[PDB]
DNA sequence: GAGAAGCTTTTAGAATTGTGA
DNA sequence: TCACAATTCTAAAAGCAAAAAAGCCTTCTC
RNA sequence: UAGACGAACGGCGCGUCUUUAAACCAUGCGUCGGGAGCGCGGCGGGUUCAGGAUGAACGGCAAUGCUGCUCAUGGCUUUUUUGCU
C-alpha cells in the first residue's frame, strides 16, 4: 500500500525519473513476466514498484545492467547451443 | 428532521431565516397546544378562548378576528385545521417585531430565547450552548442529481473530428479544455497528456488498440497523431497555402 | 516520424499534384439514391468510395481486387476512408486573387507592387484599367488609367499598348517585375535615404523582397488559377430525419463558384461582348472571395436565414476554429461528471467514487479480468454479465480500483490545483464525496457545484497520477510558500472553541498526570473542556542531529489544549498548542510541522486535526441566535448626537454662512465619525461582555458570544460584517460614486426601511454586476499570460554568472509594507553576503536562502542582499535551475525540465478574481537620519534648503536596516541636518506646495536684466495689501517683436560686478517663466532660500495596461545625457529644448510641449534617468535609458502593490519571468562582423549565440537595442508560427508565414500538444532530450 | 415546500461548507418525493426498401 | 401567415413557458427585458443600464434579475405597477391635502414623480389621517430627504 | 406534385491623407 | 520637401454543464 | 402458377413482358455474396491508324471460365432559459 512516494523520491533525486524508472519495472512485471523483488500484499505492479525503489534495490543503473546482463545470457545460450 | 450550520448567518449576512425559525417554533408551539386541547377532548369554550388569546396579540394590528361570531361548530373545524401550528402573515417590510415574537412564544410554553437544550442523538450527551430549533420553510429545487450524474467509456463519436460527442443526452464525454490542459503542463504530467489528447479523443486506431490492449491485460499506447490534426491540414491546404509536414 | 512543418505558396502545378480528378457540376446526389453523381462535389470517381472494398456500380467486390480501377464507372475500389484525405480542384476559367494575400493590412501584393490598396482593389473588381510595358511612350507602367484615358489613349497610340483590366493585369504585372534587381536597386537608394519616415518603408519592402527570394516562391502564385476543393467527408452531407439533407455551408459556396465559373466558360466559348464578360469576371471574383473569407468584402453573403455562411477562414479562425475547439482543447473517453457532496471519513488522498459511475468508467478493465478469471469466455458474455450487473461483477470491480486513481476536476481551473488525483472508494449513491480539506484548492462548496472525473489509462499516467498529481503532493501553493491545506471553517471553530480558558470553569485549578488523564477527565464528566489546569507533558526537541530528546515538566494549561496535545506529531514543542488557535495559528502550525518534520507527519497530523476539530465542533453545540446580536445600549445616543449636530449645519448653511461643497464635507464627517463611535461601543460591548467570579468579586474575561467567537477564530466573518449585523451599516454611495448624505442607521438585526433598503439594492447590483462581468476579463488575460510565457522551461543547472537584482525591503514611506524575510527567502545569492562588521564572508555566494540562513539574515540584521534573479540569466533558450531559485510548491531546488513559464501565468492570473474592476515629513519613531542625492545651502534662518528635484530622506535604525523614507521635492525648510538624530513626531522638513521658488546659492541685489513694461511684466498691484509687484509673463501672449527677448533676471553684489555661481567662473543668469511673479523688486539684498519669482501651480485593468506595457498619455520626460541642460529656439511646433554634455557631443534636441511644470532651469544640470516633467512614465523608456534591471523592478513593484491592496500574496518569481519573456527581442544598431540588417529586430537570443560564436575569432560582434514588447505582441512576434496562429491573428500570422516561406521546428508546449505527442517539459523532457542527442 | 424542523449547529462535518444533513423521518414520510411525467415518442417513417 | 408565425414561433422575445410552479409562471409573464429585436445585447450593454435608476421605485423590482450575464436586463415588474396610454411606467400615490391624507389613487409616473415630493409608505398616520409627527422623510427629486410636513 | 436551374460597445493599434512649416 | 494629427479600418472581449425549440435555398411549373 | 430481360455472374427483391429480348432508369434498378499469388485466354473499357461514320491491330487494367505449383483454414447551426464559479 502506497500514500506518499516521498521516500521512494528521496533516493531518485528528480521526481520525473521516478515516474520513468518505476514505468520501467512495473511494465516488466505486468509483461515481461519478472518477478517482484519484494513480497506481494495485494497491490499493483505500479505500487509494487514504487514499494521496490523505495527499499532501495531498483534505479537506473540496476535496470540497465540487469538487462545488459539478461541479454548476454540469452545471447550465451544463443552461442552454446550454436558452437 | 434537518440539521444546517450557523457560519452561513454572519458572513451571508441574511438574518431573516433565524427570525423565520424562531417564528416558526413559536407558531408550532401554538399548534401544539391546540393539538394537546383537541386530543384530550375539550369543550369549544376552552378552546374559542385560547385561539382568540392568540390571535389578539401584538401591537395595534389591522386584523380583528372574533371568534363569538362562528357558531360553534367551524370553530372545531379552525382547530383542526389549526393543529398542525397557527399560520402567521408577516407583510415584507413592516412585518412583526422580535417583542411580538417573544410574547407569541410565551403564548405558548416555550423559552423567549428561541434556543433549548438538546441531547447528542449517540452518546445520549447534552450539548453545551442552546442551539437554536425552529421550523423553517425548505425547497426542493430541480436541480436532482441523478439527473447530473453521468459517465461514459466509449460511445459513438463525430463525423468531420473524430471526437467523442457531448451531451447527457447524445451519450457523451467531458471536455478537457484548455485550462485543464494548463494545468496539466503545470505538473509534469506529460504521459496524462499525452493519452488524453491521442488515445482518448482523436487517435483512431491508437484507442482501438489501446481497448485491445486493456481488455488483455496489457497498459500500454500506440501514440499515433490526432485526426483534427489532419482536418486543419487539409482546411488550410484547400486555401493557397501549402502547409508540410517536413521530412524525419 | 518528422521535425518541422514547413509552410509555403502552392504552385498551381502543386495544387494539380494535390488533386484527384478535376470537378466539373455543381450537383450533389441524386435524390432517388442517395450515391454520388459524376464530376460533382461528391464523385467516387474523384473523391474515393462510398463503401469500403466496393466498386460504386457494383462490378468488383472481391480480395482480388483491392486496387483495381474499375471501367464502367472509373471509381478505385477501396477503403473508404480514403474520402477523408482526398481533394480535387477547380480550373478558373480566367485568373482569381486571393484575398488574404490582397486584403491582409499589410497587402503583401500592394507593397510588393509598390501601388497603394485602394487603386489595385478597384482595378481587379474591374472598375479601372491599368497600363503594363508603357514602350516609347510617357506612361509609366504601375500608374492607373481609367475608362476615358483608355479611350483617349487607344485612338491616339497604336497596337503597342498594353492595357488590361482585373486580375490577369495583376498578374502580369507581378510575373514582370523581376526581383533580384529591385532588391539591389532599391537597397542601393536606401543607403542616401537621410533617415526620413520613407526609410521605415524601405527597410519593410526589403525584407519582403529578400525573404521572398531566399525561399521558393514566385508573385504569381499569390493569384490563383487553380482551386483545391476540401475533401468531401469533412463537408459532410449528412442525412437527417426525412428525405431532406442537412448539408454544410461550404458546399454552398463550392456550388456557387463552380456556377459562376461554369457560366464564364460558356461566355468565353460563344465569343460575347466585354460588358457581359466583365461583369461575370467580377462576380466570378466575388464568388472566390466569398469562399476563402465570407466577409471581408462588402457585407457577407447570407445562406439562408439571416446568417452569413461560414468559410475556410471561418472554420479556422475564432473561439471555435479547429485551433481553440478542437486541438488545444478536446472531449475524451472514459470520463463523467456528478454533483460533489463532503465525505469527512476519507483520509485526504481519497474520495468517494459512486458505483455507478465507477462501473461505467471501468469497463474495459472489468472485461479484461472477468476474461482472465474465466467467468467470461468470449467479449460480448463479458459485456452482457456486466450490463446485468452481477453478484461476481463487483468484486471484480472492487479489485479494478484498489490502487488506481483518477483525477477530480472543477469547471473553471485557474491553477494547477484545479486538478487533482485521489484513490477512489466506491460509494452507494450519485455524488462524488470529496474531503473537506481539499475544498480550498478547487474553490468548491457545497451548494450545487459539479465536479467531473477522468481515468488515466497507460501505466505512466497512473505513476504520473501518483507521483505528480496526488493529493498528499500539493500540500503548498506554487504561487508562494504558504501552504493549502489550512483547515478551513468548522474545524478552525472546533480548535477554538476547544482550545480556549475560561476564567472559572468545573474542576479548575487540579493537578493531570498527562493528556490522557485530561481526555478520562472531560469524558466521563467530571471537567470542563476549557479549564485552567496543570498537566505533566513530555515534548521531544530534535535539537540533536537526527535525534529526539524528551523533555518533561509541568506546565499552566487547560484540558482542551492537553487533550489537542495528543494529535501533535513529536518534534513539535507545545508552544504551538498553548494558546487561543484561530485560523493563522492554525495555518502556521501546519506550516512548521512541514518544515521541521517532513511530509508524512503532516499528512496524518492535518488528517487528525481536521477529525478532532469536526469531533468537537459537534460536541460544542455552537449555534446562532437573534439575542446573539447585542446591538449598543448607547447607540440611540450617538444617533441623536450626530443628528442634531446634521441639523445645526442644515441651520446654518440656511442662513447662508456656508456653501454647498463645506455642508457636504461637514455632514460626511460627522457621520463618519458617529459611525466609527458605533462600531467602537458594538465591539467594546460584544468582545468582553461576559462577566463572572471565581471566589468572590467578579472578573471579566473574553466573552463566548458565538458570532464574536466565529469573527474571531477567523472561521467566518469579519469585523465589517458584525458591524453590519449589530451596528449602523454605514454610508452607502449612488451609482455615481457620489456618497449619498443620509446614511443607513439601521442594522440587520432591526429592519431596513425601504428608502435604505432601495440604496442598499443599488449597491449590491453594482457588487454583483462588477463580478460577473470581471470574471471574462480575468480569464482573458490569464490566457494572454500562458500564451506569451508557456515555452519557458528550466534546462540547465548554472549559466556561470555573476550578475543579479538587489532585493532590499519594499518601503512606500510608512511602515515597511513586507520585509527582506520574505522577499529573498529561497533565492540564490548573486554576489557574496558581507558580515555588517566589516568585509567577512557570512554566507557563501551560492546558498539557498531557506529558514535557517535568513533568520541568521535577521539577527544579523542585514540591509539588502544581491540575488540571482530570472531575468539576467545568461542560459539561452530556457534558464538555469539557480537563477530561477527554489520550487515553492515544494521545498527544494526547481528541477531540471519543470515548466515555469504556464505555472507563473497561472499564479499571476488566478488571483485575478479578486481585483476589482470598476505638507510636511511628519516623522514616526526615532532613530539616525541619512540622505543622498541631495544638493542644499544654509539659509539665514540656519536650516538647510534643497536645490534638486530627487531628494529624499531616511530614518533609519540603530542597526542601519532603514524604517522609514519620504521625498522632498526643490526648496524645503529642512528642520534637522544629516547624521543627527531627532525625537518621535518631530518634523524634520516643510515647503511651499504650490510654489515653485527660484532660491540662489548666492545673494545680493537685483538687476533688472531684459524687461519691457508691458511685454515682459505686467504691473498687476496686490490690491487687498497695498504694496506692489512686477508680474512676468510667458511667450504665449506677447508680441512677436519681444517674444525673442526672454524675460530674466540676475543676482549681482553691490558694486554690479556679477556674481558667478559658485564652482565655476560664469554668471547665475536665472532664465524665468510666465506666471513667474517677482514679488522682491531691486534695492532688496536677497538671502539664500528666498522666492525671487513666485510661479503658481485602477484594478485589474491596471495590471493588465502594466503587462501590455501601455505607454501613458502624459509620459515623463527623461534625461539622456549629463552637463548643462539649455532653452531651444521660440516654439516652431514645440518648444526646443537642447541638452549638452561635457565628454560628448551635443546635437541633441527634443520637441517637448508646452503644456508641462518643467522641472528644469536653463542653469542647470540632468543626468541619466533625471526627470524633465513629471507623472506616470513609461516602461520603453526606463528599459532603454535607466536599465533592464531598472523596469523589471519598476513593473515588479507596480504589480505587487495592486496584488497587495488587495491582500493577495503572489511571488516575485513569477512577474520577474512574465518580463523576461516580454524583453526578448532586440533591434541591432550596428551590423558588425554579422550579417543583420540595419534595423532588422531579431530573437535576442539569437544575436547572443551568434555574436558569442563569432567572438571565437577576433572579429567585431554587434550591437543592439532591447525592445519591450506587450503581451499580445511579444506572443504574436515569435519565430514559430504554430504558437502564433493558435492564439490570435490566424489570417496574418499565416499570411506572413506562408510569403516568408517559414519552418516550424517545434521545440515548445502548445506546438507538441496540438501535434499530440510529449510536452518537452516534464516527464517527457527525457524523452525530447534523448531526441536531440540523436541528431 | 414543506416546514420541517431545523437546529442551526455542527454536526461531525456533514453540513461542512453548505451541506445540510436529513433524517430518515424525511424520507420515510415522503415529504419530498415528486412526481416527473416523461415523453417518448417512437416515429415511424416512411424509409427506403 | 409567415410573419405572425415567425413572431409567435421563433423570436427571441416568445420564449418556452417556465412551467414547474406558480410563482414560476406567474413571473414569468410579469417580465421585463431590455433585450430582443430592437433592444441591446447582453454583451454590447454597458453598466449604466445595468443598474438600478432613482426611478425604478414602485415601476421595477431592485431585488429580482437573474444573475449571471443578463443581470440588470430582465428586470421584473412590481406589485401594483402599471402603464400610461403611451407605455410609460405608472404607479398609485395617495393624494395628501392640507395635511390629511386623503384616499383618492393617483397613477404617477416618472417624468411626473419628479415634480412633487412623495412621502414614504411607512410614515405614521394618526386618527383621521395626519402625520402624528411633524416632518416626514421623502424624496423629491430622484434624492431622499426630509421635509417639514 | 416532385425535380430541377441558377439603423447603439469599448478599447487599442496600424495605416491613410490632410493640412501645416 | 517631411511631420503631427484626425480619419478609419482592423482585431478582441473566461470556463464547464443541463433542458427546450426551429431550421437546413427561390421558383417554376402544367 | 411458372419462364425471360433490366452496365459482368448468383441468390433475393422490385419494374416489364411471354418462349422473345426487348421495353423502364441513364457513373445504364436496389441489397447481399464471392479463399489468395503465379499461368492461359479474354466480356468491359481505352490507344493508334486508316476508312470517310466504317473498319484492322493493340496490350496498363480487366467479367463467366480452364490446367498446373504455393498457404492461414457515428449530429450540426441559431435562439432561449437555467446552474456553478
Ligand atoms: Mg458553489
Ligand atoms: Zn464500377
Ligand atoms: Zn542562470
Amino acid at each position: 500500500a502506497r500514500v506518499t512516494v516521498q521516500d521512494a523520491v528521496e533516493k531518485i533525486g528528480n521526481r520525473f525519473d521516478l515516474v520513468l524508472v518505476a514505468a520501467r519495472r512495473a511494465r516488466q512485471m505486468q509483461v515481461g513476466g519478472k518477478d517482484p523483488l519484494v513480497p506481494e500484499e495485494n497491490d499493483k505492479t505500479t505500487v509494487i514498484a514504487l514499494r521496490e525503489i523505495e527499499e532501495g534495490l531498483i534505479n537506473n543503473q540496476i535496470l540497465d545492467v540487469r538487462e545488459r546482463q539478461e541479454q548476454q545470457e540469452q545471447e550465451a545460450a544463443e552461442l552454446q547451443a550454436v558452437t | 428532521d434537518i440539521v444546517l450550520n450557523p457560519l452561513g448567518v454572519p458572513s451571508r449576512m441574511n438574518i431573516g431565516q433565524i427570525l423565520e425559525t424562531h417564528l416558526g417554533m413559536a407558531a408550532k408551539g401554538i399548534g401544539d397546544k391546540i393539538n394537546a386541547m383537541l386530543k384530550q377532548q375539550q369543550e369549544v369554550a376552552k378552546l374559542r378562548e385560547f385561539i382568540q388569546r392568540a390571535y389578539d396579540l401584538g401591537a395595534d394590528v389591522r386584523q380583528k378576528v372574533d371568534l363569538s361570531t362562528f357558531s360553534d361548530e367551524e370553530v372545531m373545524r379552525l382547530a383542526e385545521n389549526l393543529r398542525k401550528g397557527m399560520p402567521i402573515a408577516t407583510p415584507v417590510f413592516d412585518g412583526a417585531k422580535e417583542a411580538e415574537i417573544k410574547e407569541l412564544l410565551k403564548l405558548g410554553d416555550l423559552p423567549t430565547s428561541g434556543q433549548i437544550r438538546l441531547y447528542d442523538g449517540r452518546t445520549g450527551e447534552q450539548f453545551e450552548r442552546p442551539v437554536t430549533v425552529g421550523y423553517m420553510y425548505m425547497l426542493k429545487l430541480n436541480h436532482l442529481v441523478d439527473d447530473k450524474m453521468h459517465a461514459r467509456s466509449t460511445g459513438s463519436y463525430s463525423l468531420v473530428t473524430q471526437q467523442p460527442l457531448g451531451g447527457k443526452a447524445q451519450f457523451g464525454g467531458q471536455r478537457f479544455g484548455e485550462m485543464e490542459v494548463w494545468a496539466l503542463e503545470a505538473y509534469g504530467a506529460a504521459y496524462t497528456l499525452q493519452e488524453m489528447l491521442t488515445v482518448k479523443s482523436d487517435d483512431v486506431n491508437g484507442r482501438t488498440k489501446m481497448y485491445k490492449n486493456i481488455v488483455d491485460g496489457n497498459h500500454q499506447m500506440e501514440p499515433g497523431m490526432p485526426e483534427s490534426f489532419n482536418v486543419l491540414l487539409k482546411e488550410i491546404r484547400s486555401l493557397g497555402i501549402n502547409i508540410e509536414l517536413e521530412d524525419e | 516520424e518528422f521535425d518541422a512543418i514547413k509552410i509555403a505558396l502552392a504552385s498551381p502545378d502543386m495544387i494539380r499534384s494535390w488533386s484527384f480528378g478535376e470537378v466539373k457540376k455543381p450537383e450533389t446526389i441524386n435524390y432517388r439514391t442517395f450515391k454520388p453523381e459524376r464530376d460533382g462535389l461528391f464523385c467516387a470517381r474523384i473523391f474515393g468510395p462510398v463503401k469500403d472494398y466496393e466498386c460504386l456500380c457494383g462490378k468488383y467486390k472481391r480480395l482480388k481486387h483491392r486496387g483495381v480501377i474499375c471501367e464502367k464507372c472509373g471509381v478505385e475500389v477501396t477503403q473508404t476512408k480514403v474520402r477523408r484525405e482526398r481533394m480535387g480542384h477547380i480550373e478558373l476559367a480566367s485568373p482569381t486573387a486571393h484575398i488574404w494575400f490582397l486584403k491582409s493590412l499589410p497587402s503583401r501584393i500592394g507593397l510588393l507592387l509598390d501601388m497603394p490598396l485602394r487603386d489595385i482593389e478597384r482595378v481587379l473588381y474591374f472598375e479601372s484599367y491599368v497600363v503594363i510595358e508603357g514602350g516609347m511612350t510617357n506612361l509609366e507602367r504601375q500608374q492607373i488609367l481609367t475608362e476615358e484615358q483608355y479611350l483617349d489613349a487607344l485612338e491616339e497610340f497604336g497596337d503597342e499598348f498594353d492595357a488590361k483590366m482585373g486580375a490577369e493585369a495583376i498578374q502580369a504585372l507581378l510575373k514582370s517585375m523581376d526581383l533580384e534587381q529591385e532588391c539591389e536597386q532599391l537597397r542601393e537608394e536606401l543607403n542616401e535615404t537621410n533617415s526620413e519616415t520613407k526609410r521605415k518603408k524601405l527597410t519593410k519592402r526589403i525584407k519582403l523582397l529578400e525573404a521572398f527570394v531566399q525561399s521558393g516562391n514566385k508573385p504569381e502564385w499569390m493569384i490563383l488559377t487553380v482551386l483545391p476543393v476540401l475533401p468531401p467527408d469533412l463537408r459532410p452531407l449528412v442525412p437527417l430525419d426525412g428525405g431532406r439533407f442537412a448539408t454544410s455551408d461550404l458546399n454552398d459556396l463550392y456550388r456557387r463558384v463552380i456556377n459562376r465559373n461554369n457560366r464564364l466558360k460558356r461566355l468565353l466559348d460563344l465569343a460575347a461582348p466585354d460588358i457581359i464578360v466583365r461583369n461575370e469576371k467580377r462576380m466570378l471574383q466575388e464568388a472566390v472571395d466569398a469562399l476563402l473569407d465570407n466577409g471581408r468584402r462588402g457585407r457577407a453573403i447570407t445562406g439562408s436565414n439571416k446568417r452569413p455562411l461560414k468559410s475556410l477562414a471561418d472554420m479556422i479562425k475564432g473561439k471555435q476554429g479547429r485551433f481553440r475547439q478542437n486541438l488545444l482543447g478536446k472531449r475524451v473517453d472514459y470520463s463523467g461528471r456528478s454533483v460533489i457532496t463532503v465525505g469527512p471519513y476519507l483520509r485526504l488522498h481519497q474520495c468517494g467514487l459512486p458505483k455507478k459511475m465507477a462501473l461505467e468508467l471501468f469497463k474495459p478493465f472489468i472485461y479484461g479480468k472477468l476474461e482472465l478469471r474465466g467467468l467470461a469466455t468470449t467479449i460480448k458474455a463479458a459485456k452482457k454479465m456486466v450490463e446485468r450487473e452481477e453478484a461476481v461483477v463487483w468484486d471484480i470491480l472492487d479489485e479494478v480500483i484498489r490502487e488506481h486513481p483518477v483525477l477530480l476536476n472543477r469547471a473553471p481551473t485557474l491553477h494547477r490545483l484545479g486538478i487533482q488525483a485521489f484513490e477512489p472508494v466506491l460509494i452507494e449513491g450519485k455524488a462524488i464525496q470529496l474531503h473537506p480539506l481539499v475544498c480550498a484548492a478547487y474553490n468548491a462548496d457545497f451548494d450545487g457545484d459539479q465536479m467531473a472525473v477522468h481515468v488515466p489509462l497507460t501505466l505512466e499516467a497512473q505513476l504520473e497520477a501518483r507521483a505528480l498529481m496526488m493529493s498528499t503532493n500539493n500540500i503548498l501553493s506554487p504561487a508562494n510558500g504558504e501552504p493549502i491545506i489550512v483547515p478551513s471553517q468548522d474545524v478552525v471553530l472546533g480548535l477554538y472553541y476547544m482550545t480556549r480558558d475560561c476564567v472559572n470553569a468545573k474542576g479548575e485549578g487540579m493537578v493531570l498526570t498527562g493528556p490522557k488523564e485530561a481526555e478520562r477527565l472531560y469524558r466521563s464528566g467530571l471537567a470542563s473542556l476549557h479549564a485552567r489546569v496543570k498537566v505533566r507533558i513530555t515534548e521531544y526537541e530534535k535539537d540533536a542531529n537526527g535525534e529526539l530528546v524528551a523533555k518533561t515538566s509541568l506546565k499552566d494549561t487547560t484540558v482542551g489544549r492537553a487533550i489537542l496535545w495528543m494529535i501533535v506529531p513529536k518534534g513539535l514543542p507545545y508552544s504551538i498548542v498553548n494558546q487561543a488557535l484561530g485560523k493563522k495559528a492554525i495555518s502556521k502550525m501546519l506550516n512548521t510541522c512541514y518544515r521541521i518534520l517532513g511530509l508524512k507527519p503532516t499528512v496524518i497530523f492535518a488528517d487528525q486535526i481536521m477529525y478532532t476539530g469536526f469531533a468537537y465542533a459537534a460536541r460544542s453545540g455552537a449555534s446562532v441566535g437573534i439575542d446573539d446580536m447585542v446591538i449598543p445600549e448607547k447607540k440611540h445616543e450617538i444617533i441623536s448626537e450626530a443628528e442634531a449636530e446634521v441639523a445645526e449645519i442644515q441651520e446654518q448653511f440656511q442662513s447662508g454662512l456656508v456653501t454647498a461643497g463645506e455642508r457636504y464635507n461637514k455632514v460626511i464627517d460627522i457621520w463618519a465619525a458617529a459611525n466609527d463611535r458605533v462600531s467602537k461601543a458594538m465591539m467594546d460591548n460584544l468582545q468582553t461582555e461576559t462577566v463572572i467570579n471565581r471566589d468572590g468579586q467578579e472578573e471579566k474575561q473574553v466573552s463566548f458570544n458565538s458570532i464574536y467567537m466565529m469573527a474571531d477564530s477567523g472561521a467566518r466573518g469579519s469585523a465589517a460584517q458584525i458591524r453590519q449585523l449589530a451596528g449602523m451599516r454605514g454610508l452607502m454611495a449612488k451609482p455615481d460614486g457620489s456618497i449619498i448624505e443620509t446614511p443607513i442607521t439601521a442594522n440587520f438585526r432591526e429592519g431596513l426601511n425601504v428608502l435604505q433598503y432601495f440604496i442598499s439594492t443599488h449597491g449590491a447590483r453594482k457588487g454583483l454586476a462588477d463580478t460577473a462581468l470581471k470574471t471574462a476579463n480575468s480569464g482573458y488575460l490569464t490566457r494572454r499570460l500562458v500564451d506569451v510565457a508557456q515555452d519557458l522551461v528550466v534546462t540547465e543547472d548554472d549559466c556561470g554568472t555573476h550578475e543579479g537584482i538587489m532585493m532590499t525591503p519594499v518601503i512606500e514611506g510608512g511602515d515597511v509594507k513586507e520585509p527582506l524575510r520574505d522577499r529573498v527567502l529561497g533565492r540564490v545569492t548573486a554576489e557574496d553576503v558581507l558580515k555588517p562588521g566589516t568585509a567577512d564572508i557570512l554566507v557563501p555566494r551560492n546558498t539557498l536562502l531557506h529558514e535557517q540562513w535568513c533568520d541568521l539574515l535577521e539577527e544579523n540584521s542585514v540591509d539588502a542582499v544581491k540575488v540571482r534573479s530570472v531575468v539576467s540569466c545568461d542560459t539561452d533558450f530556457g534558464v538555469c535551475a539557480h537563477c530561477y531559485g527554489r520550487d515553492l510548491a515544494r521545498g527544494h531546488i526547481i528541477n531540471k525540465g519543470e515548466a515555469i513559464g504556464v505555472i507563473a501565468a497561472q499564479s499571476i492570473g488566478e488571483p485575478g478574481t479578486q481585483l476589482t474592476m470598476r505638507s510636511s515629513i511628519q516623522v514616526k519613531n526615532k532613530g539616525s537620519i541619512k540622505l543622498s542625492n541631495v544638493k542644499s545651502v544654509v539659509n539665514s534662518s540656519g536650516k538647510l534648503v534643497i536645490t534638486s528635484r530627487n531628494t529624499e530622506l531616511k530614518l533609519i535604525d540603530e542597526f542601519g536596516r532603514t524604517k522609514e523614507s519620504y521625498k522632498v521635492p526643490y526648496g524645503a525648510v529642512l528642520a534637522k541636518g544629516d547624521g543627527e538624530q531627532v525625537a518621535g513626531g518631530e518634523t524634520v522638513a516643510n515647503w511651499d506646495p504650490h510654489t515653485m521658488p527660484v532660491i540662489t546659492e548666492v545673494s545680493g541685489f537685483v538687476r533688472f536684466t531684459d524687461m519691457i513694461d508691458g511685454q515682459t511684466i505686467t504691473r498687476q498691484t496686490d490690491e487687498l495689501t497695498g504694496l506692489s509687484s512686477l508680474v512676468v509673463l510667458d511667450s504665449a501672449e506677447r508680441t512677436a517683436g519681444g517674444k525673442d527677448l526672454r524675460p530674466a533676471l540676475k543676482i549681482v553684489d553691490a558694486q554690479g560686478n556679477d556674481v558667478l555661481i559658485p564652482g565655476t567662473d560664469m554668471p547665475a543668469q536665472y532664465f524665468l517663466p510666465g506666471k513667474a511673479i517677482v514679488q522682491l523688486e531691486d534695492g532688496v539684498q536677497i538671502s539664500s532660500g528666498d522666492t525671487l519669482a513666485r510661479i503658481p501651480q485602477g484594478g485589474l485593468p491596471r495590471v493588465a495596461d502594466l503587462f501590455e506595457a501601455r505607454r501613458p498619455k502624459e509620459p515623463a520626460i527623461l534625461a539622456e545625457i549629463s552637463g548643462i541642460v539649455s532653452f531651444g529656439k521660440e516654439t516652431k511646433g514645440k518648444r526646443r529644448l537642447v541638452i549638452t554634455p561635457v565628454d560628448g557631443s551635443d546635437p541633441y534636441e527634443e520637441m517637448i510641449p508646452k503644456w508641462r511644470q518643467l522641472n528644469v532651469f536653463e542653469g542647470e544640470r540632468v543626468e541619466r534617468g533625471d526627470v524633465i516633467s513629471d507623472g506616470p512614465e513609461a516602461p520603453h523608456d526606463i528599459l532603454r535609458l535607466r536599465g533592464v534591471h531598472a523596469v523589471t523592478r519598476y513593473i515588479v513593484n507596480e504589480v505587487q502593490d495592486v496584488y497587495r491592496l488587495q491582500g493577495v500574496k503572489i511571488n516575485d518569481k513569477h512577474i520577474e519571468v512574465i518580463v523576461r519573456q516580454m524583453l526578448r527581442k532586440a533591434t541591432i544598431v550596428n551590423a558588425g562582423s554579422s550579417d543583420f540588417l540595419e534595423g532588422e529586430q531579431v530573437e535576442y537570443s539569437r544575436v547572443k549565440i551568434a555574436n558569442r560564436e563569432l567572438e571565437a575569432n577576433g572579429k567585431v560582434g554587434a550591437t543592439y537595442s532591447r525592445d519591450l514588447l506587450g503581451i499580445t505582441k511579444a506572443s504574436l512576434a515569435t519565430e514559430s508560427f504554430i504558437s502564433a496562429a493558435s492564439f490570435q491573428e490566424t489570417t496574418r500570422v499565416l499570411t506572413e508565414a506562408a510569403v516568408a516561406g517559414k519552418r516550424d521546428e517545434l521545440r515548445g508546449l502548445k506546438e507538441n500538444v496540438i501535434v499530440g505527442r510529449l510536452i518537452p517539459a516534464g516527464t517527457g523532457y527525457a524523452y525530447h532530450q534523448d531526441r536531440m542527442r540523436r541528431r | 415546500g414543506q416546514n420541517m424542523r431545523v437546529a442551526f449547529m455542527p454536526w461531525n462535518g456533514y453540513n461542512f461548507e453548505d451541506s445540510i444533513l436529513v433524517s430518515e423521518r424525511v424520507v420515510q414520510e415522503d415529504r419530498f418525493t415528486t412526481i416527473h411525467i416523461q415523453e417518448l415518442a417512437c416515429v415511424s417513417r416512411d424509409t427506403k426498401l | 401567415s409567415a410573419a405572425v408565425k415567425e413572431f409567435f414561433g421563433s423570436s427571441q422575445l416568445s420564449q418556452f413557458m417556465d412551467q414547474n410552479n406558480p410563482l414560476s409562471e406567474i413571473t414569468h409573464k410579469r417580465r421585463i427585458s431590455a433585450l430582443g429585436p430592437g433592444g441591446l445585447t447582453r454583451e454590447r450593454a454597458g453598466f449604466e443600464v445595468r443598474d438600478v435608476h432613482p426611478t425604478h421605485y414602485g415601476r421595477v423590482c431592485p431585488i429580482e434579475t437573474p444573475e449571471g450575464p443578463n443581470i440588470g436586463l430582465i428586470n421584473s415588474l412590481s406589485v401594483y405597477a402599471q402603464t400610461n396610454e403611451y407605455g410609460f411606467l405608472e404607479t398609485p400615490y395617495r393624494k395628501v391635502t392640507d395635511g390629511v391624507v386623503t384616499d383618492e389613487i393617483h397613477y404617477l409616473s416618472a417624468i411626473e414623480e419628479g415634480n412633487y415630493v412623495i412621502a414614504q409608505a411607512n410614515s405614521n398616520l394618526d386618527e383621521e389621517g395626519h402625520f402624528v409627527e411633524d416632518l416626514v422623510t421623502c424624496r423629491s427629486k430622484g434624492e431622499s430627504s426630509l421635509f417639514s410636513r
